[PDB]
RNA sequence: AAUCGUACCGCAAACCAACACAGGUUAGUUAUUGUAAAGGCUGUAUAAAACCAGGAUAAAGGAACUCGGCAAAAUAGGUUAUGUUUUCG
């Protein structure tokens, strides 16, 4: 069994395309697996939860390890260290998708820009050599 | 200051209030529950379900 | 590819204070000759911006900073003009485009001004003795030459110790606390591969 | 005032230092770097330094149990040292001393090799050599409250928080303070040289040889047992000869030595290095020469020390024993003589408590490194081997390594039955049957042994181990059997 | 909030630097195992005693962590 | 290793107020020097009445207004040699 899923739809992540389940709006962490509408019941079920935003880097990651090693003794304060580790993990989750939605917005403008400055590149060339074509005919 | 707001909904109060439960444990609340089934009202309980 | 006023007399600069257009037909006439004929002008000069008016004047700046950098003292406007176009050629055309690069370097503090004093508020005001500029070899993040640089710091290091142990005092941490966001995702590590590609290439 | 377009900078300084505090990957590094090296001030510019060798030994830990590590960071990460390198070199003239030594340092540690920061540090040693060994020179002092225009170009001060400085008092009759800061430049000098600047490396350090050697006083604060180790092998590197600098190098070490014994009392215990202790503080760290009990904070997370450790240990013995094989022609016997036995005594003073045994842990890797010395240097001790094998695991090595073990300590005269059985025992849980005799691998060497390299391995320990004299037990005997 | 009260707990990378390695050393140039042999066959039989040790040796004890004065 | 929750709304046109109600509703997180990344949202057709509401400007005078400086306006901030009163802070 593999650690992370690697077949994404891209289309369907950023919002172009429909899901397999188009009731579902908003996938959950462990329910982008079965959304995908690339999804096959062939391929092996991945051992761990991560959303399509997750970077390759977290296929080291091992928190309960760390989780355990720092737990209090106390149970009381047992329950409230318990409750701020899930606290941490779901929300690492969104920090991904923030950091996922504006790394495509910065490549998206800088593409947008490029494009801009080539379409005004062939106007101004072209009318030159209208007006090129003014004075020879002119004489 | 703004009224008509008196009802807060809880679903574990509304259980532990008027709940079958509760009224079974005292001799008041089981003649509530008879005046019920002889006038026949087909829900005897906010409790009830099927 | 600085380009010439109809005039043929200096280049124009890329800002929304240049009123002179660039000469562009395919052969040199005067001014007098083709203004007062009555024919389109667009036929003569472009009114227009180019396409890459943005690079173009970061490029500018860089030029005019480095050459900062380089001096020993503070000088005029003049002088940062002609000493540019000397080395690297006629790039500048106007001392008030020069001026603009300036006024956005002195923001964000790559830049200094040395200003006179005078004894009353108008006399500054009426006064048109030429204003000196240097340069900071490195972003700093108070005003002024570095002497008042000094000043403004050892200000600002007397009010962190205060605040500091103000905060102690009445039960509140000395120093500001937050929680890491984790600020990398997919999108950044094929960054990285692209980047790694285009500087071994 | 920072708000809008900058004409001449892609990015803001005080983001920027963000960025570089927030790293913890190669990747996130690479991504700084590639992007704004060219914008990075002193201050920036060797952080970024200092944590790349960190950086690197981290992603080999996070390797899981049944994975490995990804073969294209080692490749990333020299990549990143030499785009920092140039930035280094564009920005050396404004650096301070600390900041020097950080660049410095990080590079050495890498062992990446720069023919222009080589060049840069071989003028900038020349000029510190004559002012930081005169007689009349004064500590670094980070109590800055008006900055010089010069200073204004380090960087330091362009900040919008508070910036961390140390609150001790400078002393004010320390003669040489500054000696550990030349000694870790001039070994980072000889590390980072090139086949371009060797020449350039080694003319400045004999500079340094002869000032040093012409030298009547000695910094009131002895040197660092690491700085000495430092300076002795920037001399092996680079090939200076100077027998009055060696000399009076190995004289600090040897006056080191006997100043840390002489102030211990075996009754408190097992012998300890004197470290400096850190801790950190409102406007920045402290220095303490004994450390602070164990205190809960309300606002800190971790409250324990900084351990700087400033005598010898098994470490750092290792290391200056080796230099000391390189420059033999250069030093007399006798000072030579007496370290070797400064060198028995803390080891065996270090590994006991009240009138009982009480063994150091200790490594393969530094037994061998401690080991290898002696052998080139020929010097035979049972008082230096005995303590090494009472604190060595002998559970994970290979049967080969065992061998050797037996080997040394017959050669050494060790005498403890409990050494002897602990290393037997070990090599015959090794030795298995099938009718071929193998030997196990291990930690020790790589590989395992069959046939005939088993039956010679057991015929080593078993030569040790009669020349020894140890009474027959079911161990050895098995192992005659089998071989 | 934004705002901590302290530090937060260590949930994200630690990044550790204690305990890193930078000294030179020498090389692998040992001797042979033939050199060995010969060497032990040398060795006098000596018929000494052996040392009065403890009836219990303690198992060897950790070291405490070393750091850089390079902050 | 079984069992129950997982769709959608959640400062709201979906919850409490008879309503698609200018009201009420807990906690956790995010960009931003003088500003502010991501994300989210959007109004039948005109105009040169009286009058009403919420703003702006105003010559000369400056509380003459009024039960009443109601409302509006106003250098508002910091450091001071000296003096006064104290329960001495
Ligand atoms: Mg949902
Ligand atoms: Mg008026
Ligand atoms: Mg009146």
């Amino acid at each position: 069994r593999p650690i992370m899923h690697k077949n994404w739809d891209w289309e369907f992540v950023v919002g172009a395309k429909a899901g397999r389940k188009p009731a579902i709006q908003r996938p959950k962490p462990h329910q982008w697996y079965y959304c995908n509408p690339k999804y096959s019941a062939e391929d092996p079920l991945p051992t761990k939860i991560f959303p399509p935003h997750a970077p390759p880097t977290a296929e080291s990651l091992d928190d309960w390890a760390k989780f355990r090693k720092l737990c209090p003794k106390d149970p009381v304060e047992a329950k409230k260290f318990r409750k701020h580790f899930v606290r941490f993990l779901n929300q690492r989750n969104y920090d991904w998708r923030t950091a996922f939605e504006r790394g495509l917005a910065k490549e998206v403008a800088v593409a947008k820009a490029a494009q801009r400055a080539e379409d005004e590149t062939k106007r101004q060339e072209a009318w030159h050599a209208y007006r090129t074509a003014v004075f020879e005919s002119a004489l | 200051m703004k009224r008509g707001m008196t009802y807060q909904p809880s679903r574990k109060k509304r259980i532990n209030k008027h709940g079958m439960e509760k009224r079974l444990g005292t001799e008041d609340g089981r003649l509530t529950i008879l005046r019920r089934l002889e006038k026949g009202r087909w829900r005897l309980t906010v409790d009830m379900f099927r | 590819r600085p380009a010439l006023t109809p005039s043929f007399s200096r280049v124009s600069d890329p800002w929304t204070g240049e009123k002179e257009a660039k000469y562009a037909a395919p052969y040199r006439i005067p001014e007098e000759v083709w203004k007062n004929s009555g024919a389109p002008k667009i036929l003569f000069q472009d009114p227009w911006n180019s396409p890459d008016y943005d690079e173009v004047r970061k490029k500018h700046a860089v030029l005019v900073h480095d050459y900062l950098k380089q001096q020993s003292q503070p000088i005029n406007v003049q002088t940062i003009l002609e000493g540019v176009n000397k080395t690297h050629g006629l790039v500048l055309g106007t001392i008030e485009y020069v001026t603009s690069l300036l006024e956005n370097m002195l923001w964000h503090d790559m830049a200094y001004v040395v200003k006179p004093v005078f004894s009353s508020p108008r006399k500054a005001k009426l006064s048109k003795i030429p204003l000196l500029y240097g340069a900071n070899k490195y972003q700093q993040v108070f005003r002024g030459t570095p002497k008042e640089v000094a000043e403004r710091y050892e200000a600002a290091r007397a009010k962190h110790i205060k605040v500091a142990f103000t905060r102690l005092r009445t039960s509140k941490t000395p120093q500001p606390f937050r929680r890491r966001t984790d600020e990398y995702s997919h999108v950044q590590a094929s960054q990285s591969a692209l980047g790694l590609a285009a500087a071994a290439a | 005032f920072h708000t809008g377009v900058n004409l001449v900078q892609p990015i803001d300084t005080s983001k920027l230092t963000r960025q570089i505090k927030k790293l913890t990957l190669l990747h996130e590094a690479a991504l700084t770097v590639l992007q704004y090296s060219n914008y990075c001030n002193p201050e920036q510019a060797t952080e970024i330094l200092r944590r790349l060798p960190f950086l690197m030994r981290h992603e080999e830990s996070r390797v899981l149990k049944g994975q490995t590590l990804d073969p294209k960071l080692p490749p990333m990460f020299h990549g990143l040292l030499h785009v920092m390198g140039d930035r280094f070199v564009q920005v050396f003239s404004d650096c301070n001393l600390r900041q020097i030594e950080r660049g410095a340092w990080a590079l050495a540690a890498a062992r990446h090799q720069h023919d222009g920061v080589a060049l840069a540090l071989s003028e900038k040693l020349k000029q510190l050599t004559q002012e930081l060994l005169d007689l009349n020179a004064k500590p670094f002092n980070t109590r800055v409250t008006k900055p010089t225009p010069e200073q204004l170009n380090s960087g330091i001060f362009a900040s919008r928080v508070l910036v961390p400085e140390s609150v001790n008092q400078l002393p004010v009759k320390a003669v040489l303070p500054e000696f550990n800061a030349l000694a870790g430049i001039a070994w980072a000098l000889a590390t980072v040289a090139g086949e371009h600047s060797a020449a350039a490396a080694k003319a400045a350090l004999e500079q340094l040889a002869e000032k040093f050697g012409a030298l009547q006083v000695d910094p009131k604060p002895l040197p660092d047992a690491d700085s000495l180790c430092r300076l002795a092998w920037a001399f092996a590197k680079a090939g200076v000869h100077n027998p009055a600098a060696v000399d009076k190098l190995f004289h600090l070490a040897e006056e080191r030595l006997k100043s840390q014994l002489q102030a211990h009392d075996p009754a408190s215990g097992p012998l300890r290095p004197r470290c400096t202790y850190r801790y950190k503080t409102v406007r920045g760290w402290v220095d303490q020469h004994f450390p602070r009990k164990p205190r809960d904070s309300s606002y800190l997370g971790d409250t324990a020390p900084k351990i700087i450790p400033r005598d010898f240990e098994i470490d750092s013995l290792g290391s200056l024993l080796s230099a000391a094989a390189l420059l033999r022609d250069q030093v007399p016997v006798e000072r030579l003589q007496t370290i070797l036995n400064l060198a028995a005594q803390h080891t065996a003073a270090s590994s006991v408590a009240g009138g009982a045994l009480q063994p150091l842990m200790v490594t393969y890797e530094e037994v061998t490194r401690v080991l290898a010395a002696c052998e080139q240097l020929g010097f035979r001790s049972s008082t230096l081997v005995t303590p090494l094998l009472h604190g060595l695991p002998m559970a994970a090595l290979s049967a080969e390594a065992l061998s050797q073990l037996a080997a040394a300590a017959t050669l050494h005269h060790v005498r403890s039955r409990t050494v002897y059985l602990r290393i037997v025992r070990a090599f015959n849980a090794k030795l298995s049957v099938s009718p071929t005799l193998v030997a196990g691998a291990g930690i020790g060497a790589e590989g395992k042994k069959e046939g005939e390299a088993a039956a010679a391995l057991g015929a080593q320990l078993l030569l040790a181990v009669t020349k020894a004299g140890l009474p027959a037990n079911a161990s050895v005997s098995r192992i005659a059997s089998l071989v | 909030a934004k705002r901590l009260l302290r530090e937060a707990p260590p949930f994200t990378e630690q990044v550790d630097e204690k305990n890193f390695d930078d000294k030179d050393y020498l090389g692998a140039g040992a001797m042979s195992n033939e050199q060995l042999r010969k060497e032990l066959e040398k060795v006098e039989p000596g018929e000494a005693k052996w040392d009065e040790e403890s009836p219990l040796i303690p198992p060897p004890q950790p070291r405490q962590y070393r750091n850089k004065g390079h902050q």
